[PDB]
RNA sequence: AAUUGAAGAGUUUGAUCAUGGCUCAGAUUGAACGCUGGCGGCAGGCCUAACACAUGCAAGUCGAACGGUAACAGGAAGAAGCUUGCUUCUUUGCUGACGAGUGGCGGACGGGUGAGUAAUGUCUGGGAAACUGCCUGAUGGAGGGGGAUAACUACUGGAAACGGUAGCUAAUACCGCAUAACGUCGCAAGACCAAAGAGGGGGACCUUCGGGCCUCUUGCCAUCGGAUGUGCCCAGAUGGGAUUAGCUAGUAGGUGGGGUAACGGCUCACCUAGGCGACGAUCCCUAGCUGGUCUGAGAGGAUGACCAGCCACACUGGAACUGAGACACGGUCCAGACUCCUACGGGAGGCAGCAGUGGGGAAUAUUGCACAAUGGGCGCAAGCCUGAUGCAGCCAUGCCGCGUGUAUGAAGAAGGCCUUCGGGUUGUAAAGUACUUUCAGCGGGGAGGAAGGGAGUAAAGUUAAUACCUUUGCUCAUUGACGUUACCCGCAGAAGAAGCACCGGCUAACUCCGUGCCAGCAGCCGCGGUAAUACGGAGGGUGCAAGCGUUAAUCGGAAUUACUGGGCGUAAAGCGCACGCAGGCGGUUUGUUAAGUCAGAUGUGAAAUCCCCGGGCUCAACCUGGGAACUGCAUCUGAUACUGGCAA
């Protein structure tokens, strides 16, 4: 029901940095990235057009860290949805509560972010939240609860937070520790590389 | 079986003997009305109407024979003695 | 008023009744095309005016008969 | 005999009842002449908890219907406001 | 706001293009099987043998209808050990109550199953010739008598089941008599038709001093309405077969008699000789139907498990009786097959209610708890009953959610596998280090489903009455099966928690070793006869994940039945050629109609489900509010271009 393994690994099949170890250090410099992603990694693979479809669709999943049921339901509700698919699975993604929690430097990575929604350390509107794939409604505030608060983990995340871009969507404010998601991120605020054409492409076969 | 339908089967049986009386009074009250109609008589067949009328009426409120069934009779046998007076 | 049809006599031969064949034109399910579609009814009338080949009108009425649930009020176009 | 009454219809652990007119000799659940309002028992402490169409409840009243409990229990809560 | 909706590929050939079949990639399921398996929420769970059933429950209730006392607990009276003050025993239905019985109501609901039924069914829309317990409105009546019969007692038959005979008693049981309509018959005149009391309380009066009498509540009867439910009719629609073309004598219609609640060949007598049928009758095979479900871009195609509406069935075949309602699942009668008891004379039974067995099968669950809620029956109510229902148990059967940690960590450790022996890879993976405690485990706290019901008051209404009863407030104890509930807090420690398929192409993902046309694989193409990316193992990777594969089944792809949306010179496909009936289509102008067509309105198209906008469960699944939709049918109002009818 989730990962559990190698991460560096996932991130090395997709030749991209998935954001999946940011903690300490800076970039990889330790991963051997886009040289092996197994013991025939030096090979190019000289990949097909159901490979590059597929190989998008898994970028996506492991970097939100999402498995297929559940993001095949988030491309059902992003169909059904009025406006652009692509756009509207995106906005999907990032409304899940571990993102919003990773977004706002609460968590160094979004699976400590979803560790410190899964163990209790986060509230929205004053009420805990223990669910990693809770859907933040915009004008919501999202904070840690005074258990969890003032651990280390989160102060040194937020360290970690100033090194990053600072997403305009958010009100990250880090000295109570509370966030306000306010609005639902524009396609064109995040990440300008993952294309969702052919995620819709590849459900829609 | 073991219950109180045993109970309605008696009953049942009870207001079977009862009832098989009075319906069979009352159809011979109207086999006397139309066996005289079946020989030329107006004035014995009307004796016999006036015979079988109450106990028509009394039979249909009662409960066993559910009025219009008497008002049909009474209207056949009426017509049958104005097709003979 | 009354719900009626119009119909034509499609056989005479019966003490005191008649039957009347009705032309509906219906559009065809699946096809769409719009096609002809009769119904024949045991039609009731007193004193037999309409005889074959005519064309009358049929309203509906209690049963007086097995199937005859139907009764005529115009006899029109009679022409032979 | 046409009774108003109540008719379970939510989840386990979690009833919604809706009033309905039900000849009285039909199922809980099954058929019903009209449904006229419903009764959530929980619902939340926000707005209602409870709507319930007074106008259609006093007609049939008028033919003839009858009440159970729960039903007379309501109308006695939401008197004619509250 | 409520339709943002459509993918191909492999294989005929030396190669090509076309035709064409086969096959694959998707979604789904009441699933089964194999490997594996942590938690929870919500659902689902005999698809086969409508096979046979052990055992326990599944329909009872009312003494405020009646005679009554079998118990239980009191009361009165008597007698006794007598502690002259408490026990023991006895007569009394005197009382709260109540076994058995009569009687009223319910056992026609609820619950099960899908055998039969291809149209006495179902769906949609009209209709007329109807009945309707309980419930409601209105108008009135509710007077006066009689004979019984259970229970009970006494005999008595029978192994039992079950009876018989003779007496006794009651009623809201039953029967007359009176009364009689805006009721039935009748054109009228007229004729005729019913009933039942019980309970609470009480000032005065009368008491045969039991109670009359007054008042209230409730019940009875009659008629007309209403609502609900049911019966009947019509039209259209709802499988396959023409290698099934004729079927039909109560058959088709009429008249009259009978019958039903009601029309009707429903039935009978007579008369006519019809009726149905290629727009598919009749026969045969199959089948419960629908809202819906699955698939689909859609049109369609398949299907109709759960949930809900209708029908049918209740061991098998038939029949009626009681009743408002049945031709009756836990009623009666007969017959039959099976099973059982027997004293051999005869008797008894019916899980397709809920659990459960045996069998059948690839396959499907507990002989649980409670009536707390919702609903039902009975009752004035209290309450009693409820295997409906609420819940719990078992099962990854499905859907949905969460977990198996998190950050750091190069000596790129060891070991495995490969190696052009340089190294590469497993791999930040592990170990180390630093944090976190979801869920499981342990200990505390603790909502909500609970509204009612009971006991006292106070006021109002009624009344002769400050009683009784009804209604409204107020107060007082209370009412939870689930349930060591949901949820909250604290504890200890990463501590209890990852498999399954695949890797030649289609199709994401590659090498080594073993085997050598073998062993074996395979959905299709096809691999294997010594260096096999296809077999078996290993390392590595890929896809999914408490699941994953295989199998079965459906739709898709399949424009390979083409209505949307195909073809026919040579690929399959133009009758050997004509004439022609039914059928289909029909030049051109004007007028009328308005059937098709179009527009609007109204009634209906059940609720749930799908869709949209919201709301509640921490989210989701789930539940839910409002709308849209249900593409239809009927009626009315219009328009008249096109098609049809009619006239020229």
């Amino acid at each position: 029901a989730r990962y559990l393994g190698p991460k560096l690994k996932l991130s090395r099949r997709e030749g991209t940095d998935l954001f999946l170890k940011s903690g300490v250090r800076a970039i990889d410099t330790k991963c051997k990235i886009e040289q092996a992603p197994g013991q025939h990694g030096a090979r190019k693979p000289r990949l097909s057009d159901y490979g590059v479809q597929l190989r998008e669709k898994q970028k996506v999943r492991r970097i939100y860290g999402v498995l297929e049921r559940q993001f095949r339901n988030y491309y059902k509700e992003a169909a059904r949805l009025k406006g652009n698919t692509g756009e509207n699975l995106l906005a999907l993604l990032e409304g899940r509560l571990d993102n919003v929690v990773y977004r706002m430097g609460f968590g160094a990575t979004r699976a400590e972010a979803r560790q410190l929604v899964s163990h209790k350390a986060i509230m929205v509107n004053g009420r805990v939240v223990n669910i990693a794939s809770y859907q933040v409604s915009p004008n919501d505030v999202v904070s840690i609860r005074e258990k969890a608060k003032k651990q280390s983990r989160v102060k040194a995340a937020l360290e970690l937070a100033e090194q990053r871009e600072k997403p305009t969507w958010l009100e990250v404010d880090a000295g109570k520790m509370e966030g306000t998601f306010k609005r639902k991120p524009e396609r064109s605020d995040l990440s300008a590389d993952i294309n969702e054409h052919l995620i819709v492409e590849l459900y829609s076969k | 079986n073991i219950k109180s339908a045993k109970k309605r089967a008696i009953q049942s049986e009870k207001a079977r003997k009862h009832n098989a009386s009075r319906r069979s009074m009352m159809r011979t009250f109207i086999k006397k009305v139309y066996a005289a109609i079946e020989a030329g008589d107006k004035a014995a067949a009307q004796k016999a109407f006036n015979e079988m009328q109450p106990i028509v009426d009394r039979q249909a409120a009662k409960g066993l024979i559910h009025k219009n069934k008497a008002a049909r009779h009474k209207a056949n046998l009426t017509a049958q003695i104005n097709k003979l007076a | 008023k009354i719900r009626t049809l119009q119909g034509r006599v499609v056989s005479d031969k019966m003490e005191k009744s008649i039957v009347v064949a009705i032309e509906r034109f219906v559009k065809h399910p699946i096809y769409g095309k719009f096609i002809k579609r009769t119904t024949k009814l045991h039609v009731h009338d007193e004193n037999n005016e309409c005889g074959i080949g005519d064309v009358v009108e049929i309203r509906e009425c209690r049963p007086l008969s097995k199937t005859k649930s139907w009764t005529l009020v115009r006899v029109v176009e009679k022409a032979v | 005999m046409v009774t108003i009454r109540l008719a379970r219809h939510g989840a386990k652990k979690r009833p919604f009842y809706q009033v309905v007119v039900a000849d009285s000799r039909n199922a809980r659940n099954g058929r019903f002449i009209e449904r006229v309002g419903f009764f959530n028992p929980i619902a939340s402490e926000k707005e209602e908890g409870t709507r319930l169409d007074l106008d259609r409840i006093a007609h049939w009243v008028g033919q003839g219907a009858t009440i159970s409990d729960r039903v007379a229990a309501l109308i006695k809560e939401v008197n004619k406001a509250a």
